[PDB]
RNA sequence: GAUUGUUCACCCACUAAUAGGGAACGUGAGCUGGGUUUAGACCGUCGUGAGACAGGUUAGUUUUACCCUACUGAUGAUGUG
RNA sequence: CCUCACGAUCCUUCUGACCUUUUGGGUUUUAAGCAGGAGGUGUCAGAAAAGUUACCACAGGGAUAACUGGCUUGUGGCGGC
RNA sequence: CAUGAAUGGAUGAACGAGAUUCCCACUGUCCCUACCUACUAUCCAGCGAAACCACAGCCAAGGGAACGGGCUUGGCGGAAUCAGCGGGGAAAGAAGACCCUGUUGAGCUUGACUCUAGUCUGGCACGGUGAAGAGACAUGUUUUUUCACUGACCCGGUGAGG
RNA sequence: ACAAAGCAUCGCGAAGGCCCGCGGCGGGUGUUGACGCGAUGUGAUUUCUGCCCAGUGCUCUGAAUGUCAAAGUGAAGAAAU
RNA sequence: CUGGAGCGUCGGGCCCAUACCCGGCCGUCGCCGGCAGUCGAGAGUGGACGGGAGCGGCGGGGGCGGCGCGCGCGCGCGCCCGCCCCCGGAGCCCCGCGGACGCUACGCCGCGACGAGUAGGAGGGCCGCUGCGGUGAGCCUUGAAGCCUAGGGCGCGGGCCCGGGUGGAGCCGCCGCAGGUGCAGAUCUUGGUGGUAGUAGCAAAUAUUCAAACGAGAACUUUGAAGGCCGAAGUGGAGAAGGG
RNA sequence: CCCGGCUCGCUGGCGUGAGCCGGGCGUGGAAUGGAGUGCCUAGUGGGCCACUUUUGGUAAGCAGAACUGGCGCUGCGGGAUG
RNA sequence: GCGAAAGACUAAUCGAACCAUCUAGUAGCUGGUUCCCUCCGAAGUUUCCCUCAGGAUAGCUGGCGCUCUCGCACACGCAGU
RNA sequence: UACCCACCCGACCCGUCUUGAAACACGGACCAAGGAGUCUAACACGUGCGCGAGUCGGGGGCUCGCACGAAAGCCGCCGUGGCGCAAUGAAGGUGAAGGCCGGCGCGCUCGCCGGCCGAGGUGGGAUCCCGAGGCCUCUCCAGUCCGCCGAGGGCGCACCACCGGCCCGUCUCGCCCGCCGCGCCGGGGAGGUGGAGCACGAGCGCACGUGUUAGGACCCGAAAGAUGGUGAACUAUGCCUGGG
RNA sequence: CGCGACCUCAGAUCAGACGUGGCGACCCGCUGAAUUUAAGCAUAUUAGUCAGCGGAGGAGAAGAAACUAACCAGGAUUCCCUCAGUAACGGCGAGUGAACAGGGAAGAGCCCAGCGCCGAAUCCCCGCCCCGCGGCGGGGCGCGGGACAUGUGGCGUACGGAAGACCCGCUCCCCGGCGCCGCUCGUGGGGGGCCCAAGUCCUUCUGAUCGAGGCCCAGCCCGUGGACGGUGUGAGGCCGGUAGCGGCCCCCGGCGCGCCGGGCCCGGGUCUUCCCGGAGUCGGGUUGCUUGGGAAUGCAGCCCAAAGCGGGUGGUAAACUCCAUCUAAGGCUAAAUACCGGCACGAGACCGAUAGUCAACAAGUACCGUAAGGGAAAGUUGAAAAGAACUUUGAAGAGAGAGUUCAAGAGGGCGUGAAACCGUUAAGAGGUAAACGGGUGGGGUCCGCGCAGUCCGCCCGGAGGAUUCAACCCGGCGGCGGGUCCGGCCGUGUCGGCGGCCCGGCGGAUCUUUCCCGCGCGGGGGACCGUCCCCCGACCGGCGACCGGCCGCCGCCGGGCGCAUUUCCA
């Protein structure tokens, strides 16, 4: 029975809230019980980045979000020859790999190679055996860490570029921005419509011929 | 708590502020949203005008991603940019204008409140308004657009 | 007294008269239960029917007083050494 | 000549604009909007709805009856001028 | 008002703890009552419960929730009790069984609304073989009527015996 | 009151009547066959059983030019159609 | 009750409410309240400081008067000239040099004014219950909680505080925080207890009596004797199921 | 109130009319009392009685309005009681 | 389910058992609702209601407030006049 | 003040529903103990505190066997987002800005170009500032200081009333166009109206009060409905087997 | 009228395996309401929930796209935040009501069938030995069986793979044993056992102390231990314990070297030839349930039923038509993730025995119903039974003495021990039932007193009696206040130093890649502004921020002052 303003309020509550409540008294012990996976794991694999694989820049889709990077699911496959690293061996060598990416651009594409072409240069490969062949990162590129690398690997920061500022030539400054807009959302409007028009018109020069 | 409530002191106090007349039954209107059309109609006809029908059209499956387009007005570019890049100019004696990615600061469009202070501005933006582009315009300065 | 569940009536009879009324329409832990008015039944009518009917008819469990009171009796009581 | 002489939501139809959507683009159907008109709720601010229960039940009710009682006295009875 | 023919009408011998009515005999049914007995009650020894109770409990009238025990004015009142008694405590028992209302039900009914199991019919499916022959359209297709057949399918019998 | 014996209708020749079950090639009548089974009506004996097929039912080798889905076949279209 | 205690019209006089007056006291609201250290009562300024001078003055209305006058300016002293001096002292009703006892600055104080209440609100509760963080060199085997008290008191009162006894182990005060938080009621729940009341009642089958035994104790047990009943379709003698 | 002046696309032989700027001018019957305005919002939404007015009814302690006044909701002196 | 038929009976239960759960079922309807004091303090009135035992909104109430005036010799406003 | 007693006046039994209860309405023998507005979500207003065109909070991370700890601290997290920072349209989308001056286009209350100022005005508007004139001050004058009074004048927040303005929708009307392109392209005006709009901001976070719902929902309080199970030990029938 | 292969199908108490019930919080299939809600009501909702039923494990399901998207793109699952209580659904009403993007936990990927390649390269079960035997396994050897040609092994599986040619570089894993070496985080892995400080010191309370003073620093000791419980009261020290990379002994776990027995010739990169997708499935029509899915989101029955530049998808039917994105019909999987059942623990703003679970105890017990099922009440002596020996009355129950006890007014249903209620003792009352309000009066029990309550406190005057002073200086000590801001130190506002600026940092999308390092970007350095420090100089608030001297005043201590003073007493 409502009285004097108010909103209508629909709380949804006609079913069982009751029975199944989650209480949260959990949290707190959880929070511990991850602790010591965080822990656990990384003493577990003593040298090793005890965040995780190397994982690819990659941008978010929709068209809000556009501007943004991530740390991507793992790193195509065409990426890696380009790179000239055996997707069998990358997984291995603590390199993430999807195979499941659609490369579209060469801007992405070197961007995200440069990421592996980095790694190489900076990773210590621990011999199979101590008394090793080739690959395998000399003695004193061995004693130097035991390094876990705490935080996500070379962690992928959203970063620009200055622009300096310009002179503003008579011709950025003509351009009508707005105007612009309205014909490019007209042309792209229409663009259909008018190609039926040149379909008629070209058959009326065909059939005013006949 | 229960210490500061009104029911503490409503202890001898019989109805306990609810009328012995008519007491406190359980749910005499109805139960919550109801009776909105019959006989509580004259709440939601005067008070919530415009509830009960349909009206426009259905855009179903609805997607907000697919139009985000935040705002921004003149009003307030010349914060956006760190302060002393607008110190630095109004000055200069080159015509300098920083530039300013309303893009790189998080707004998919800008628009045109405000006075702008006179200085020159490339404004990098995605959808202009009119009044924004001429605003920046007859301030001098350039309106260049984004994909 | 005859009839009648009846209040109500009518008649026979006697006498002196066979006046009229009230008391929760006096009076169910006073009775009876004849009539109303449960549940079973029957005919009339109405209802398509379940069923209805101040339309008839027959069968249908009628509690508890010891408690204060009133009353009827019975002991008694303070007073008069 | 004035005061009555008509009606929401949702639903349906007809009309109107070189209208908007029909959605990864485009063209045609088709559908949805938008804005006006009609279908209609006679319980008229708008429920899509027959009975019976003496086989009955529960919440309630002296806000609703059947006795008793009060007032009233039409009628009844009784009595005056 | 308002009977009546298998919603049976009309009769009727026997029978009915079935309903009436009248008569003889009989009868404490009554005039109108009376007495006698047994068990009680009663009194004692022993054992000893309940129902109910706001406080309680003498009345008239006034008023008063329009019939009060209270209160006003009146009437008046001597401790504690026993057998009785049913006038009163609208006594108790038992949130009235009568009646209204509720958007509270149940049981039943049908011409209520909305549906259902079931059954009838049509279609489609397992769902074939052969044979005749006909029409309609067209200048092969379709519709297929009818009659067989037995491999599915179905029913019959036995210890599967010709 | 019911039943009852007696009278009366009615469906049924088993790929059936009536009937059960959720289901099967499930089950009862049925260890049956119309003098039986199932479904009703009235209510011994005697005498009788009047007229009405206008309603609703039931039913009938009955026309079904009344309509009537699915599917089925006809057509336009580019397809939903 | 009767030239009335009747009824008309009228006097005086008196009687009484929570009504009005005055006072007393306890509430609340307001006072642009005062009161966080200051002059001043229809307040109608105060002060430098100069030049000049002095008994001047400001020689204005039966106004009755309000804004100007008769406690002084100047004066007493130092001697016409100086002064007209310092509260760590004027001696103080004004004191501005520093401020209550009073000033928990949500304290206290004066005015006035006002304080019928169901439902409801609101406020106020050193009103009450139980829990925790603080805090009370809290209290306690020299006796806590509860309990009990015709032991002194206090609040308007929620309650609170004090007097004794008994009890035997723990308890409270403030500042906060936290509640399953305060009962007379719901034919409320559970347990207990009355009145009724020493009340109803121990009534179906005709039936007992005597003597002895045993026994603390006998109408009631047992034995004997006597009277009785069931009365073979039994209260007779055996079984089932059940019972165990 | 009273002067001066401007604006207009309305209105008209012109003016009206309206709107503005600028100046000029004060207690405008009695009596009373400080005024204004914004949120939340409970109970309530069966009422009853009196004077007077009044409709049904014959009349009611009957039924229904007006107006006011009460009680509810709130005692007290009186109205013996209420 | 069972009924020689009476709504009979189904283990003190029948107009159709008992047991547990859904289950805090729902209730415009009965009943109750627990410490003090201070202040203000009703309505039973409005329109819509499947509305007449209830709601919806009109009122009236409190609280919370705020804008100001000036009783600080130096007020405008308001009003059951 | 409390115990008993005594007197005089007063005086009906509470609770409740109720126009009206001592009710010849209902609950209520008495006493102990238990006992009914609770929690959560969502709003809303009121208020408290932090920061403020931000502000948060998680969820995550980094720092513990916890004694205290399932605490506290800290994080380009800190904003990936909510809320707010702008609305309006059904939708494509548009989007809060005006004044003035000069110049240029015929100022055609139409178009464009350079400069200046920037949220338009009126009336109320707490009100801050200025203030003519008093009003003293031992004399006549002179005069700086100091306050009180102060007619009159200026800025004027907050708020209220009004008049203006700008964004979007829709209408009407009517002008000129730009020209990556062609206008069934895009674009610009005037007037009116709809908008939960802008017109130099107030939210955010966290408390608490109230309220309103959703929630069992203040407690107690049905006749029913559903889902699953157990029963013929009674009785009803049928059958099987016994007896009279 | 035979014998023999196979195919189908029987029988075996055959040889060897295994399945079945329970548990059931969490887990998975299905099935499935009605109360309830909508002020009715059937639509809707409750709600795919309860019951029913089926099924699993230490977790369950799912999972390597026939996905997402419309970006400049992402990239298995699940989970938390978030979207977001939003897109839509609905007598568009009650309600209902998801998803896409981002951030974060965790994060792992993989396997079949077919096409083909490869003497079935395979697999199963026997017998003899060699090792191994408390999860039955390797090694060998056997014309010892059998499946399998209707098809068993390797590579391979779409992210390409196979096969070829030449381009490059070069060889360690697996498993059965059999040893041994490092006990391998709470801060020596798990478990068990066993073990590790300090007072019963004085005195005094008390029945008993654990209490109160004290005891070489709050006393003595210990204190990586002062949690807790026990212990005839409150105890760090008495005792168990507690703390404490404290000790030692078994066992168990896990990981490191050797030996051995077996297994394995397993790479990388280039050019060509060819080779490819899982049928009554997709899809469609229909109906039925579901969600939110829609002119059909999901699931169903039936009907129809495909293709290979195909198919699905790309969320209002449809044709055409353009673009994107996966690849079904086969399959597995840790991790986060869930846990009212179990075992085992830890804690609390909790309840505290009519509360707390039905259950503190013989609790799912007693008892009830035939049965499904229903289902209670009930904790406490004291510290110790020291629980009344013995005399006596009494048939006996009960008493009186006595005894025990700190206490029996703690006596075996015993702490305390209320009210109703009843028990008797004392006082007073008593014809209008009691009970109540206002006002007094009498009496009692107690309570204050007074064997004068004359209540106190100043000051003063008088008369007695008694100590050292007060007033004064001087020595010392300590305050206070004042200022000269005198001297110094301190900080506010200003100025100067451009002096910290690089020996002062941090912030800024400021600027230079003239710089340096690493790969136009990242890191670093260098320039700039805003900020915050030194030097000194000047002004001013000169500030509770002092500190030094000088002053003025006060107080205390010690000297002086002996008495018309200054105290005490009456
Ligand atoms: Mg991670
Ligand atoms: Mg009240
Ligand atoms: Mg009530
Ligand atoms: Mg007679
Ligand atoms: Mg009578
Ligand atoms: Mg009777
Ligand atoms: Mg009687
Ligand atoms: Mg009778
Ligand atoms: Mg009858
Ligand atoms: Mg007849
Ligand atoms: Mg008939
Ligand atoms: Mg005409
Ligand atoms: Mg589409
Ligand atoms: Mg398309
Ligand atoms: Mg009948
Ligand atoms: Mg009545
Ligand atoms: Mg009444
Ligand atoms: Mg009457
Ligand atoms: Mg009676
Ligand atoms: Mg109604
Ligand atoms: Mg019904
Ligand atoms: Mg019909
Ligand atoms: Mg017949
Ligand atoms: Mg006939
Ligand atoms: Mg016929
Ligand atoms: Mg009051
Ligand atoms: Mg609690
Ligand atoms: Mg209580
Ligand atoms: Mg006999
Ligand atoms: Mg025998
Ligand atoms: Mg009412
Ligand atoms: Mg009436
Ligand atoms: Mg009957
Ligand atoms: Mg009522
Ligand atoms: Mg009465
Ligand atoms: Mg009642
Ligand atoms: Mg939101
Ligand atoms: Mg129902
Ligand atoms: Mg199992
Ligand atoms: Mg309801
Ligand atoms: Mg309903
Ligand atoms: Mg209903
Ligand atoms: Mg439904
Ligand atoms: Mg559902
Ligand atoms: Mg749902
Ligand atoms: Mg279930
Ligand atoms: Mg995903
Ligand atoms: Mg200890
Ligand atoms: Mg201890
Ligand atoms: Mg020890
Ligand atoms: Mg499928
Ligand atoms: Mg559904
Ligand atoms: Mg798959
Ligand atoms: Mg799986
Ligand atoms: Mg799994
Ligand atoms: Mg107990
Ligand atoms: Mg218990
Ligand atoms: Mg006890
Ligand atoms: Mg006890
Ligand atoms: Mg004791
Ligand atoms: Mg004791
Ligand atoms: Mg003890
Ligand atoms: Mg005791
Ligand atoms: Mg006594
Ligand atoms: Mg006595």
């Amino acid at each position: 029975a409502p009285s004097r303003n108010g909103m209508i309020l629909k709380p949804h509550f006609h079913k069982d809230w009751q029975r199944r409540v989650a209480t949260w008294f959990n949290q707190p012990a959880r929070k511990i019980r991850r602790r010591k996976a965080r822990q656990a794991k990384a003493r577990r694999i003593a040298p090793r980045p005890a965040s995780g694989p190397l994982r690819p820049v990659v941008r978010c889709p929709t068209v809000r979000y556009h501007t943004k990077v991530r740390a991507g699911r793992g790193f195509s496959l065409e990426e890696l020859r380009v790179a000239g690293i055996h997707k069998k061996v990358a997984r291995t060598i603590g390199i993430s790999v999807d195979p499941r990416r659609r490369n579209k651009c060469t801007e992405s594409l070197q961007a995200n190679v440069q990421r592996l072409k980095e790694y190489r240069s900076k990773l210590i490969l621990f011999p199979r055996k101590p008394s090793a062949p080739k690959k395998g990162d000399s003695s004193a590129e061995e004693l130097k860490l035991a390094t876990q690398l705490t935080g996500p690997v070379m962690p992928i920061r959203n970063v620009y570029k200055r622009e300096k500022a310009r002179v503003i030539t008579d011709e950025e400054k003509n351009f009508k921005a707005f105007a612009s807009l309205r014909m490019a959302r007209a042309n792209a409007r229409l663009f259909g419509i008018r190609a039926k028009r040149a379909k008629e018109a070209a058959e009326q020069d065909v059939e005013k011929k006949k | 708590p229960s210490r500061l409530r009104k029911t503490r002191k409503l202890r001898g106090h019989v109805s306990h502020g609810h009328g012995r007349i008519g007491k406190h039954r359980k749910h005499p209107g109805g139960r919550g949203n109801a009776g909105g059309m019959h006989h509580h109609r004259i709440n939601f006809d005067k008070y919530h005008p415009g509830y009960f029908g349909k009206v426009g059209m259905r855009h179903y499956h609805l997607k907000r991603n697919q139009s985000f387009c935040p705002t921004v007005n003149l009003d307030k570019l010349w914060t956006l940019v760190s302060e002393q890049t607008r110190i630095n100019a109004a000055k200069n004696k080159t015509g300098a204008a920083p530039i300013i990615d309303v893009v790189r600061s998080g707004y998919y469009k800008v628009l045109g409140k405000g006075k702008l202070p006179k200085q020159p501005v490339i404004v990098k933006a995605k959808f202009f308004s009119r009044r924004a582009e001429e605003k920046i315009k007859g301030v001098g300065g350039a309106c260049v657009l984004v994909a």
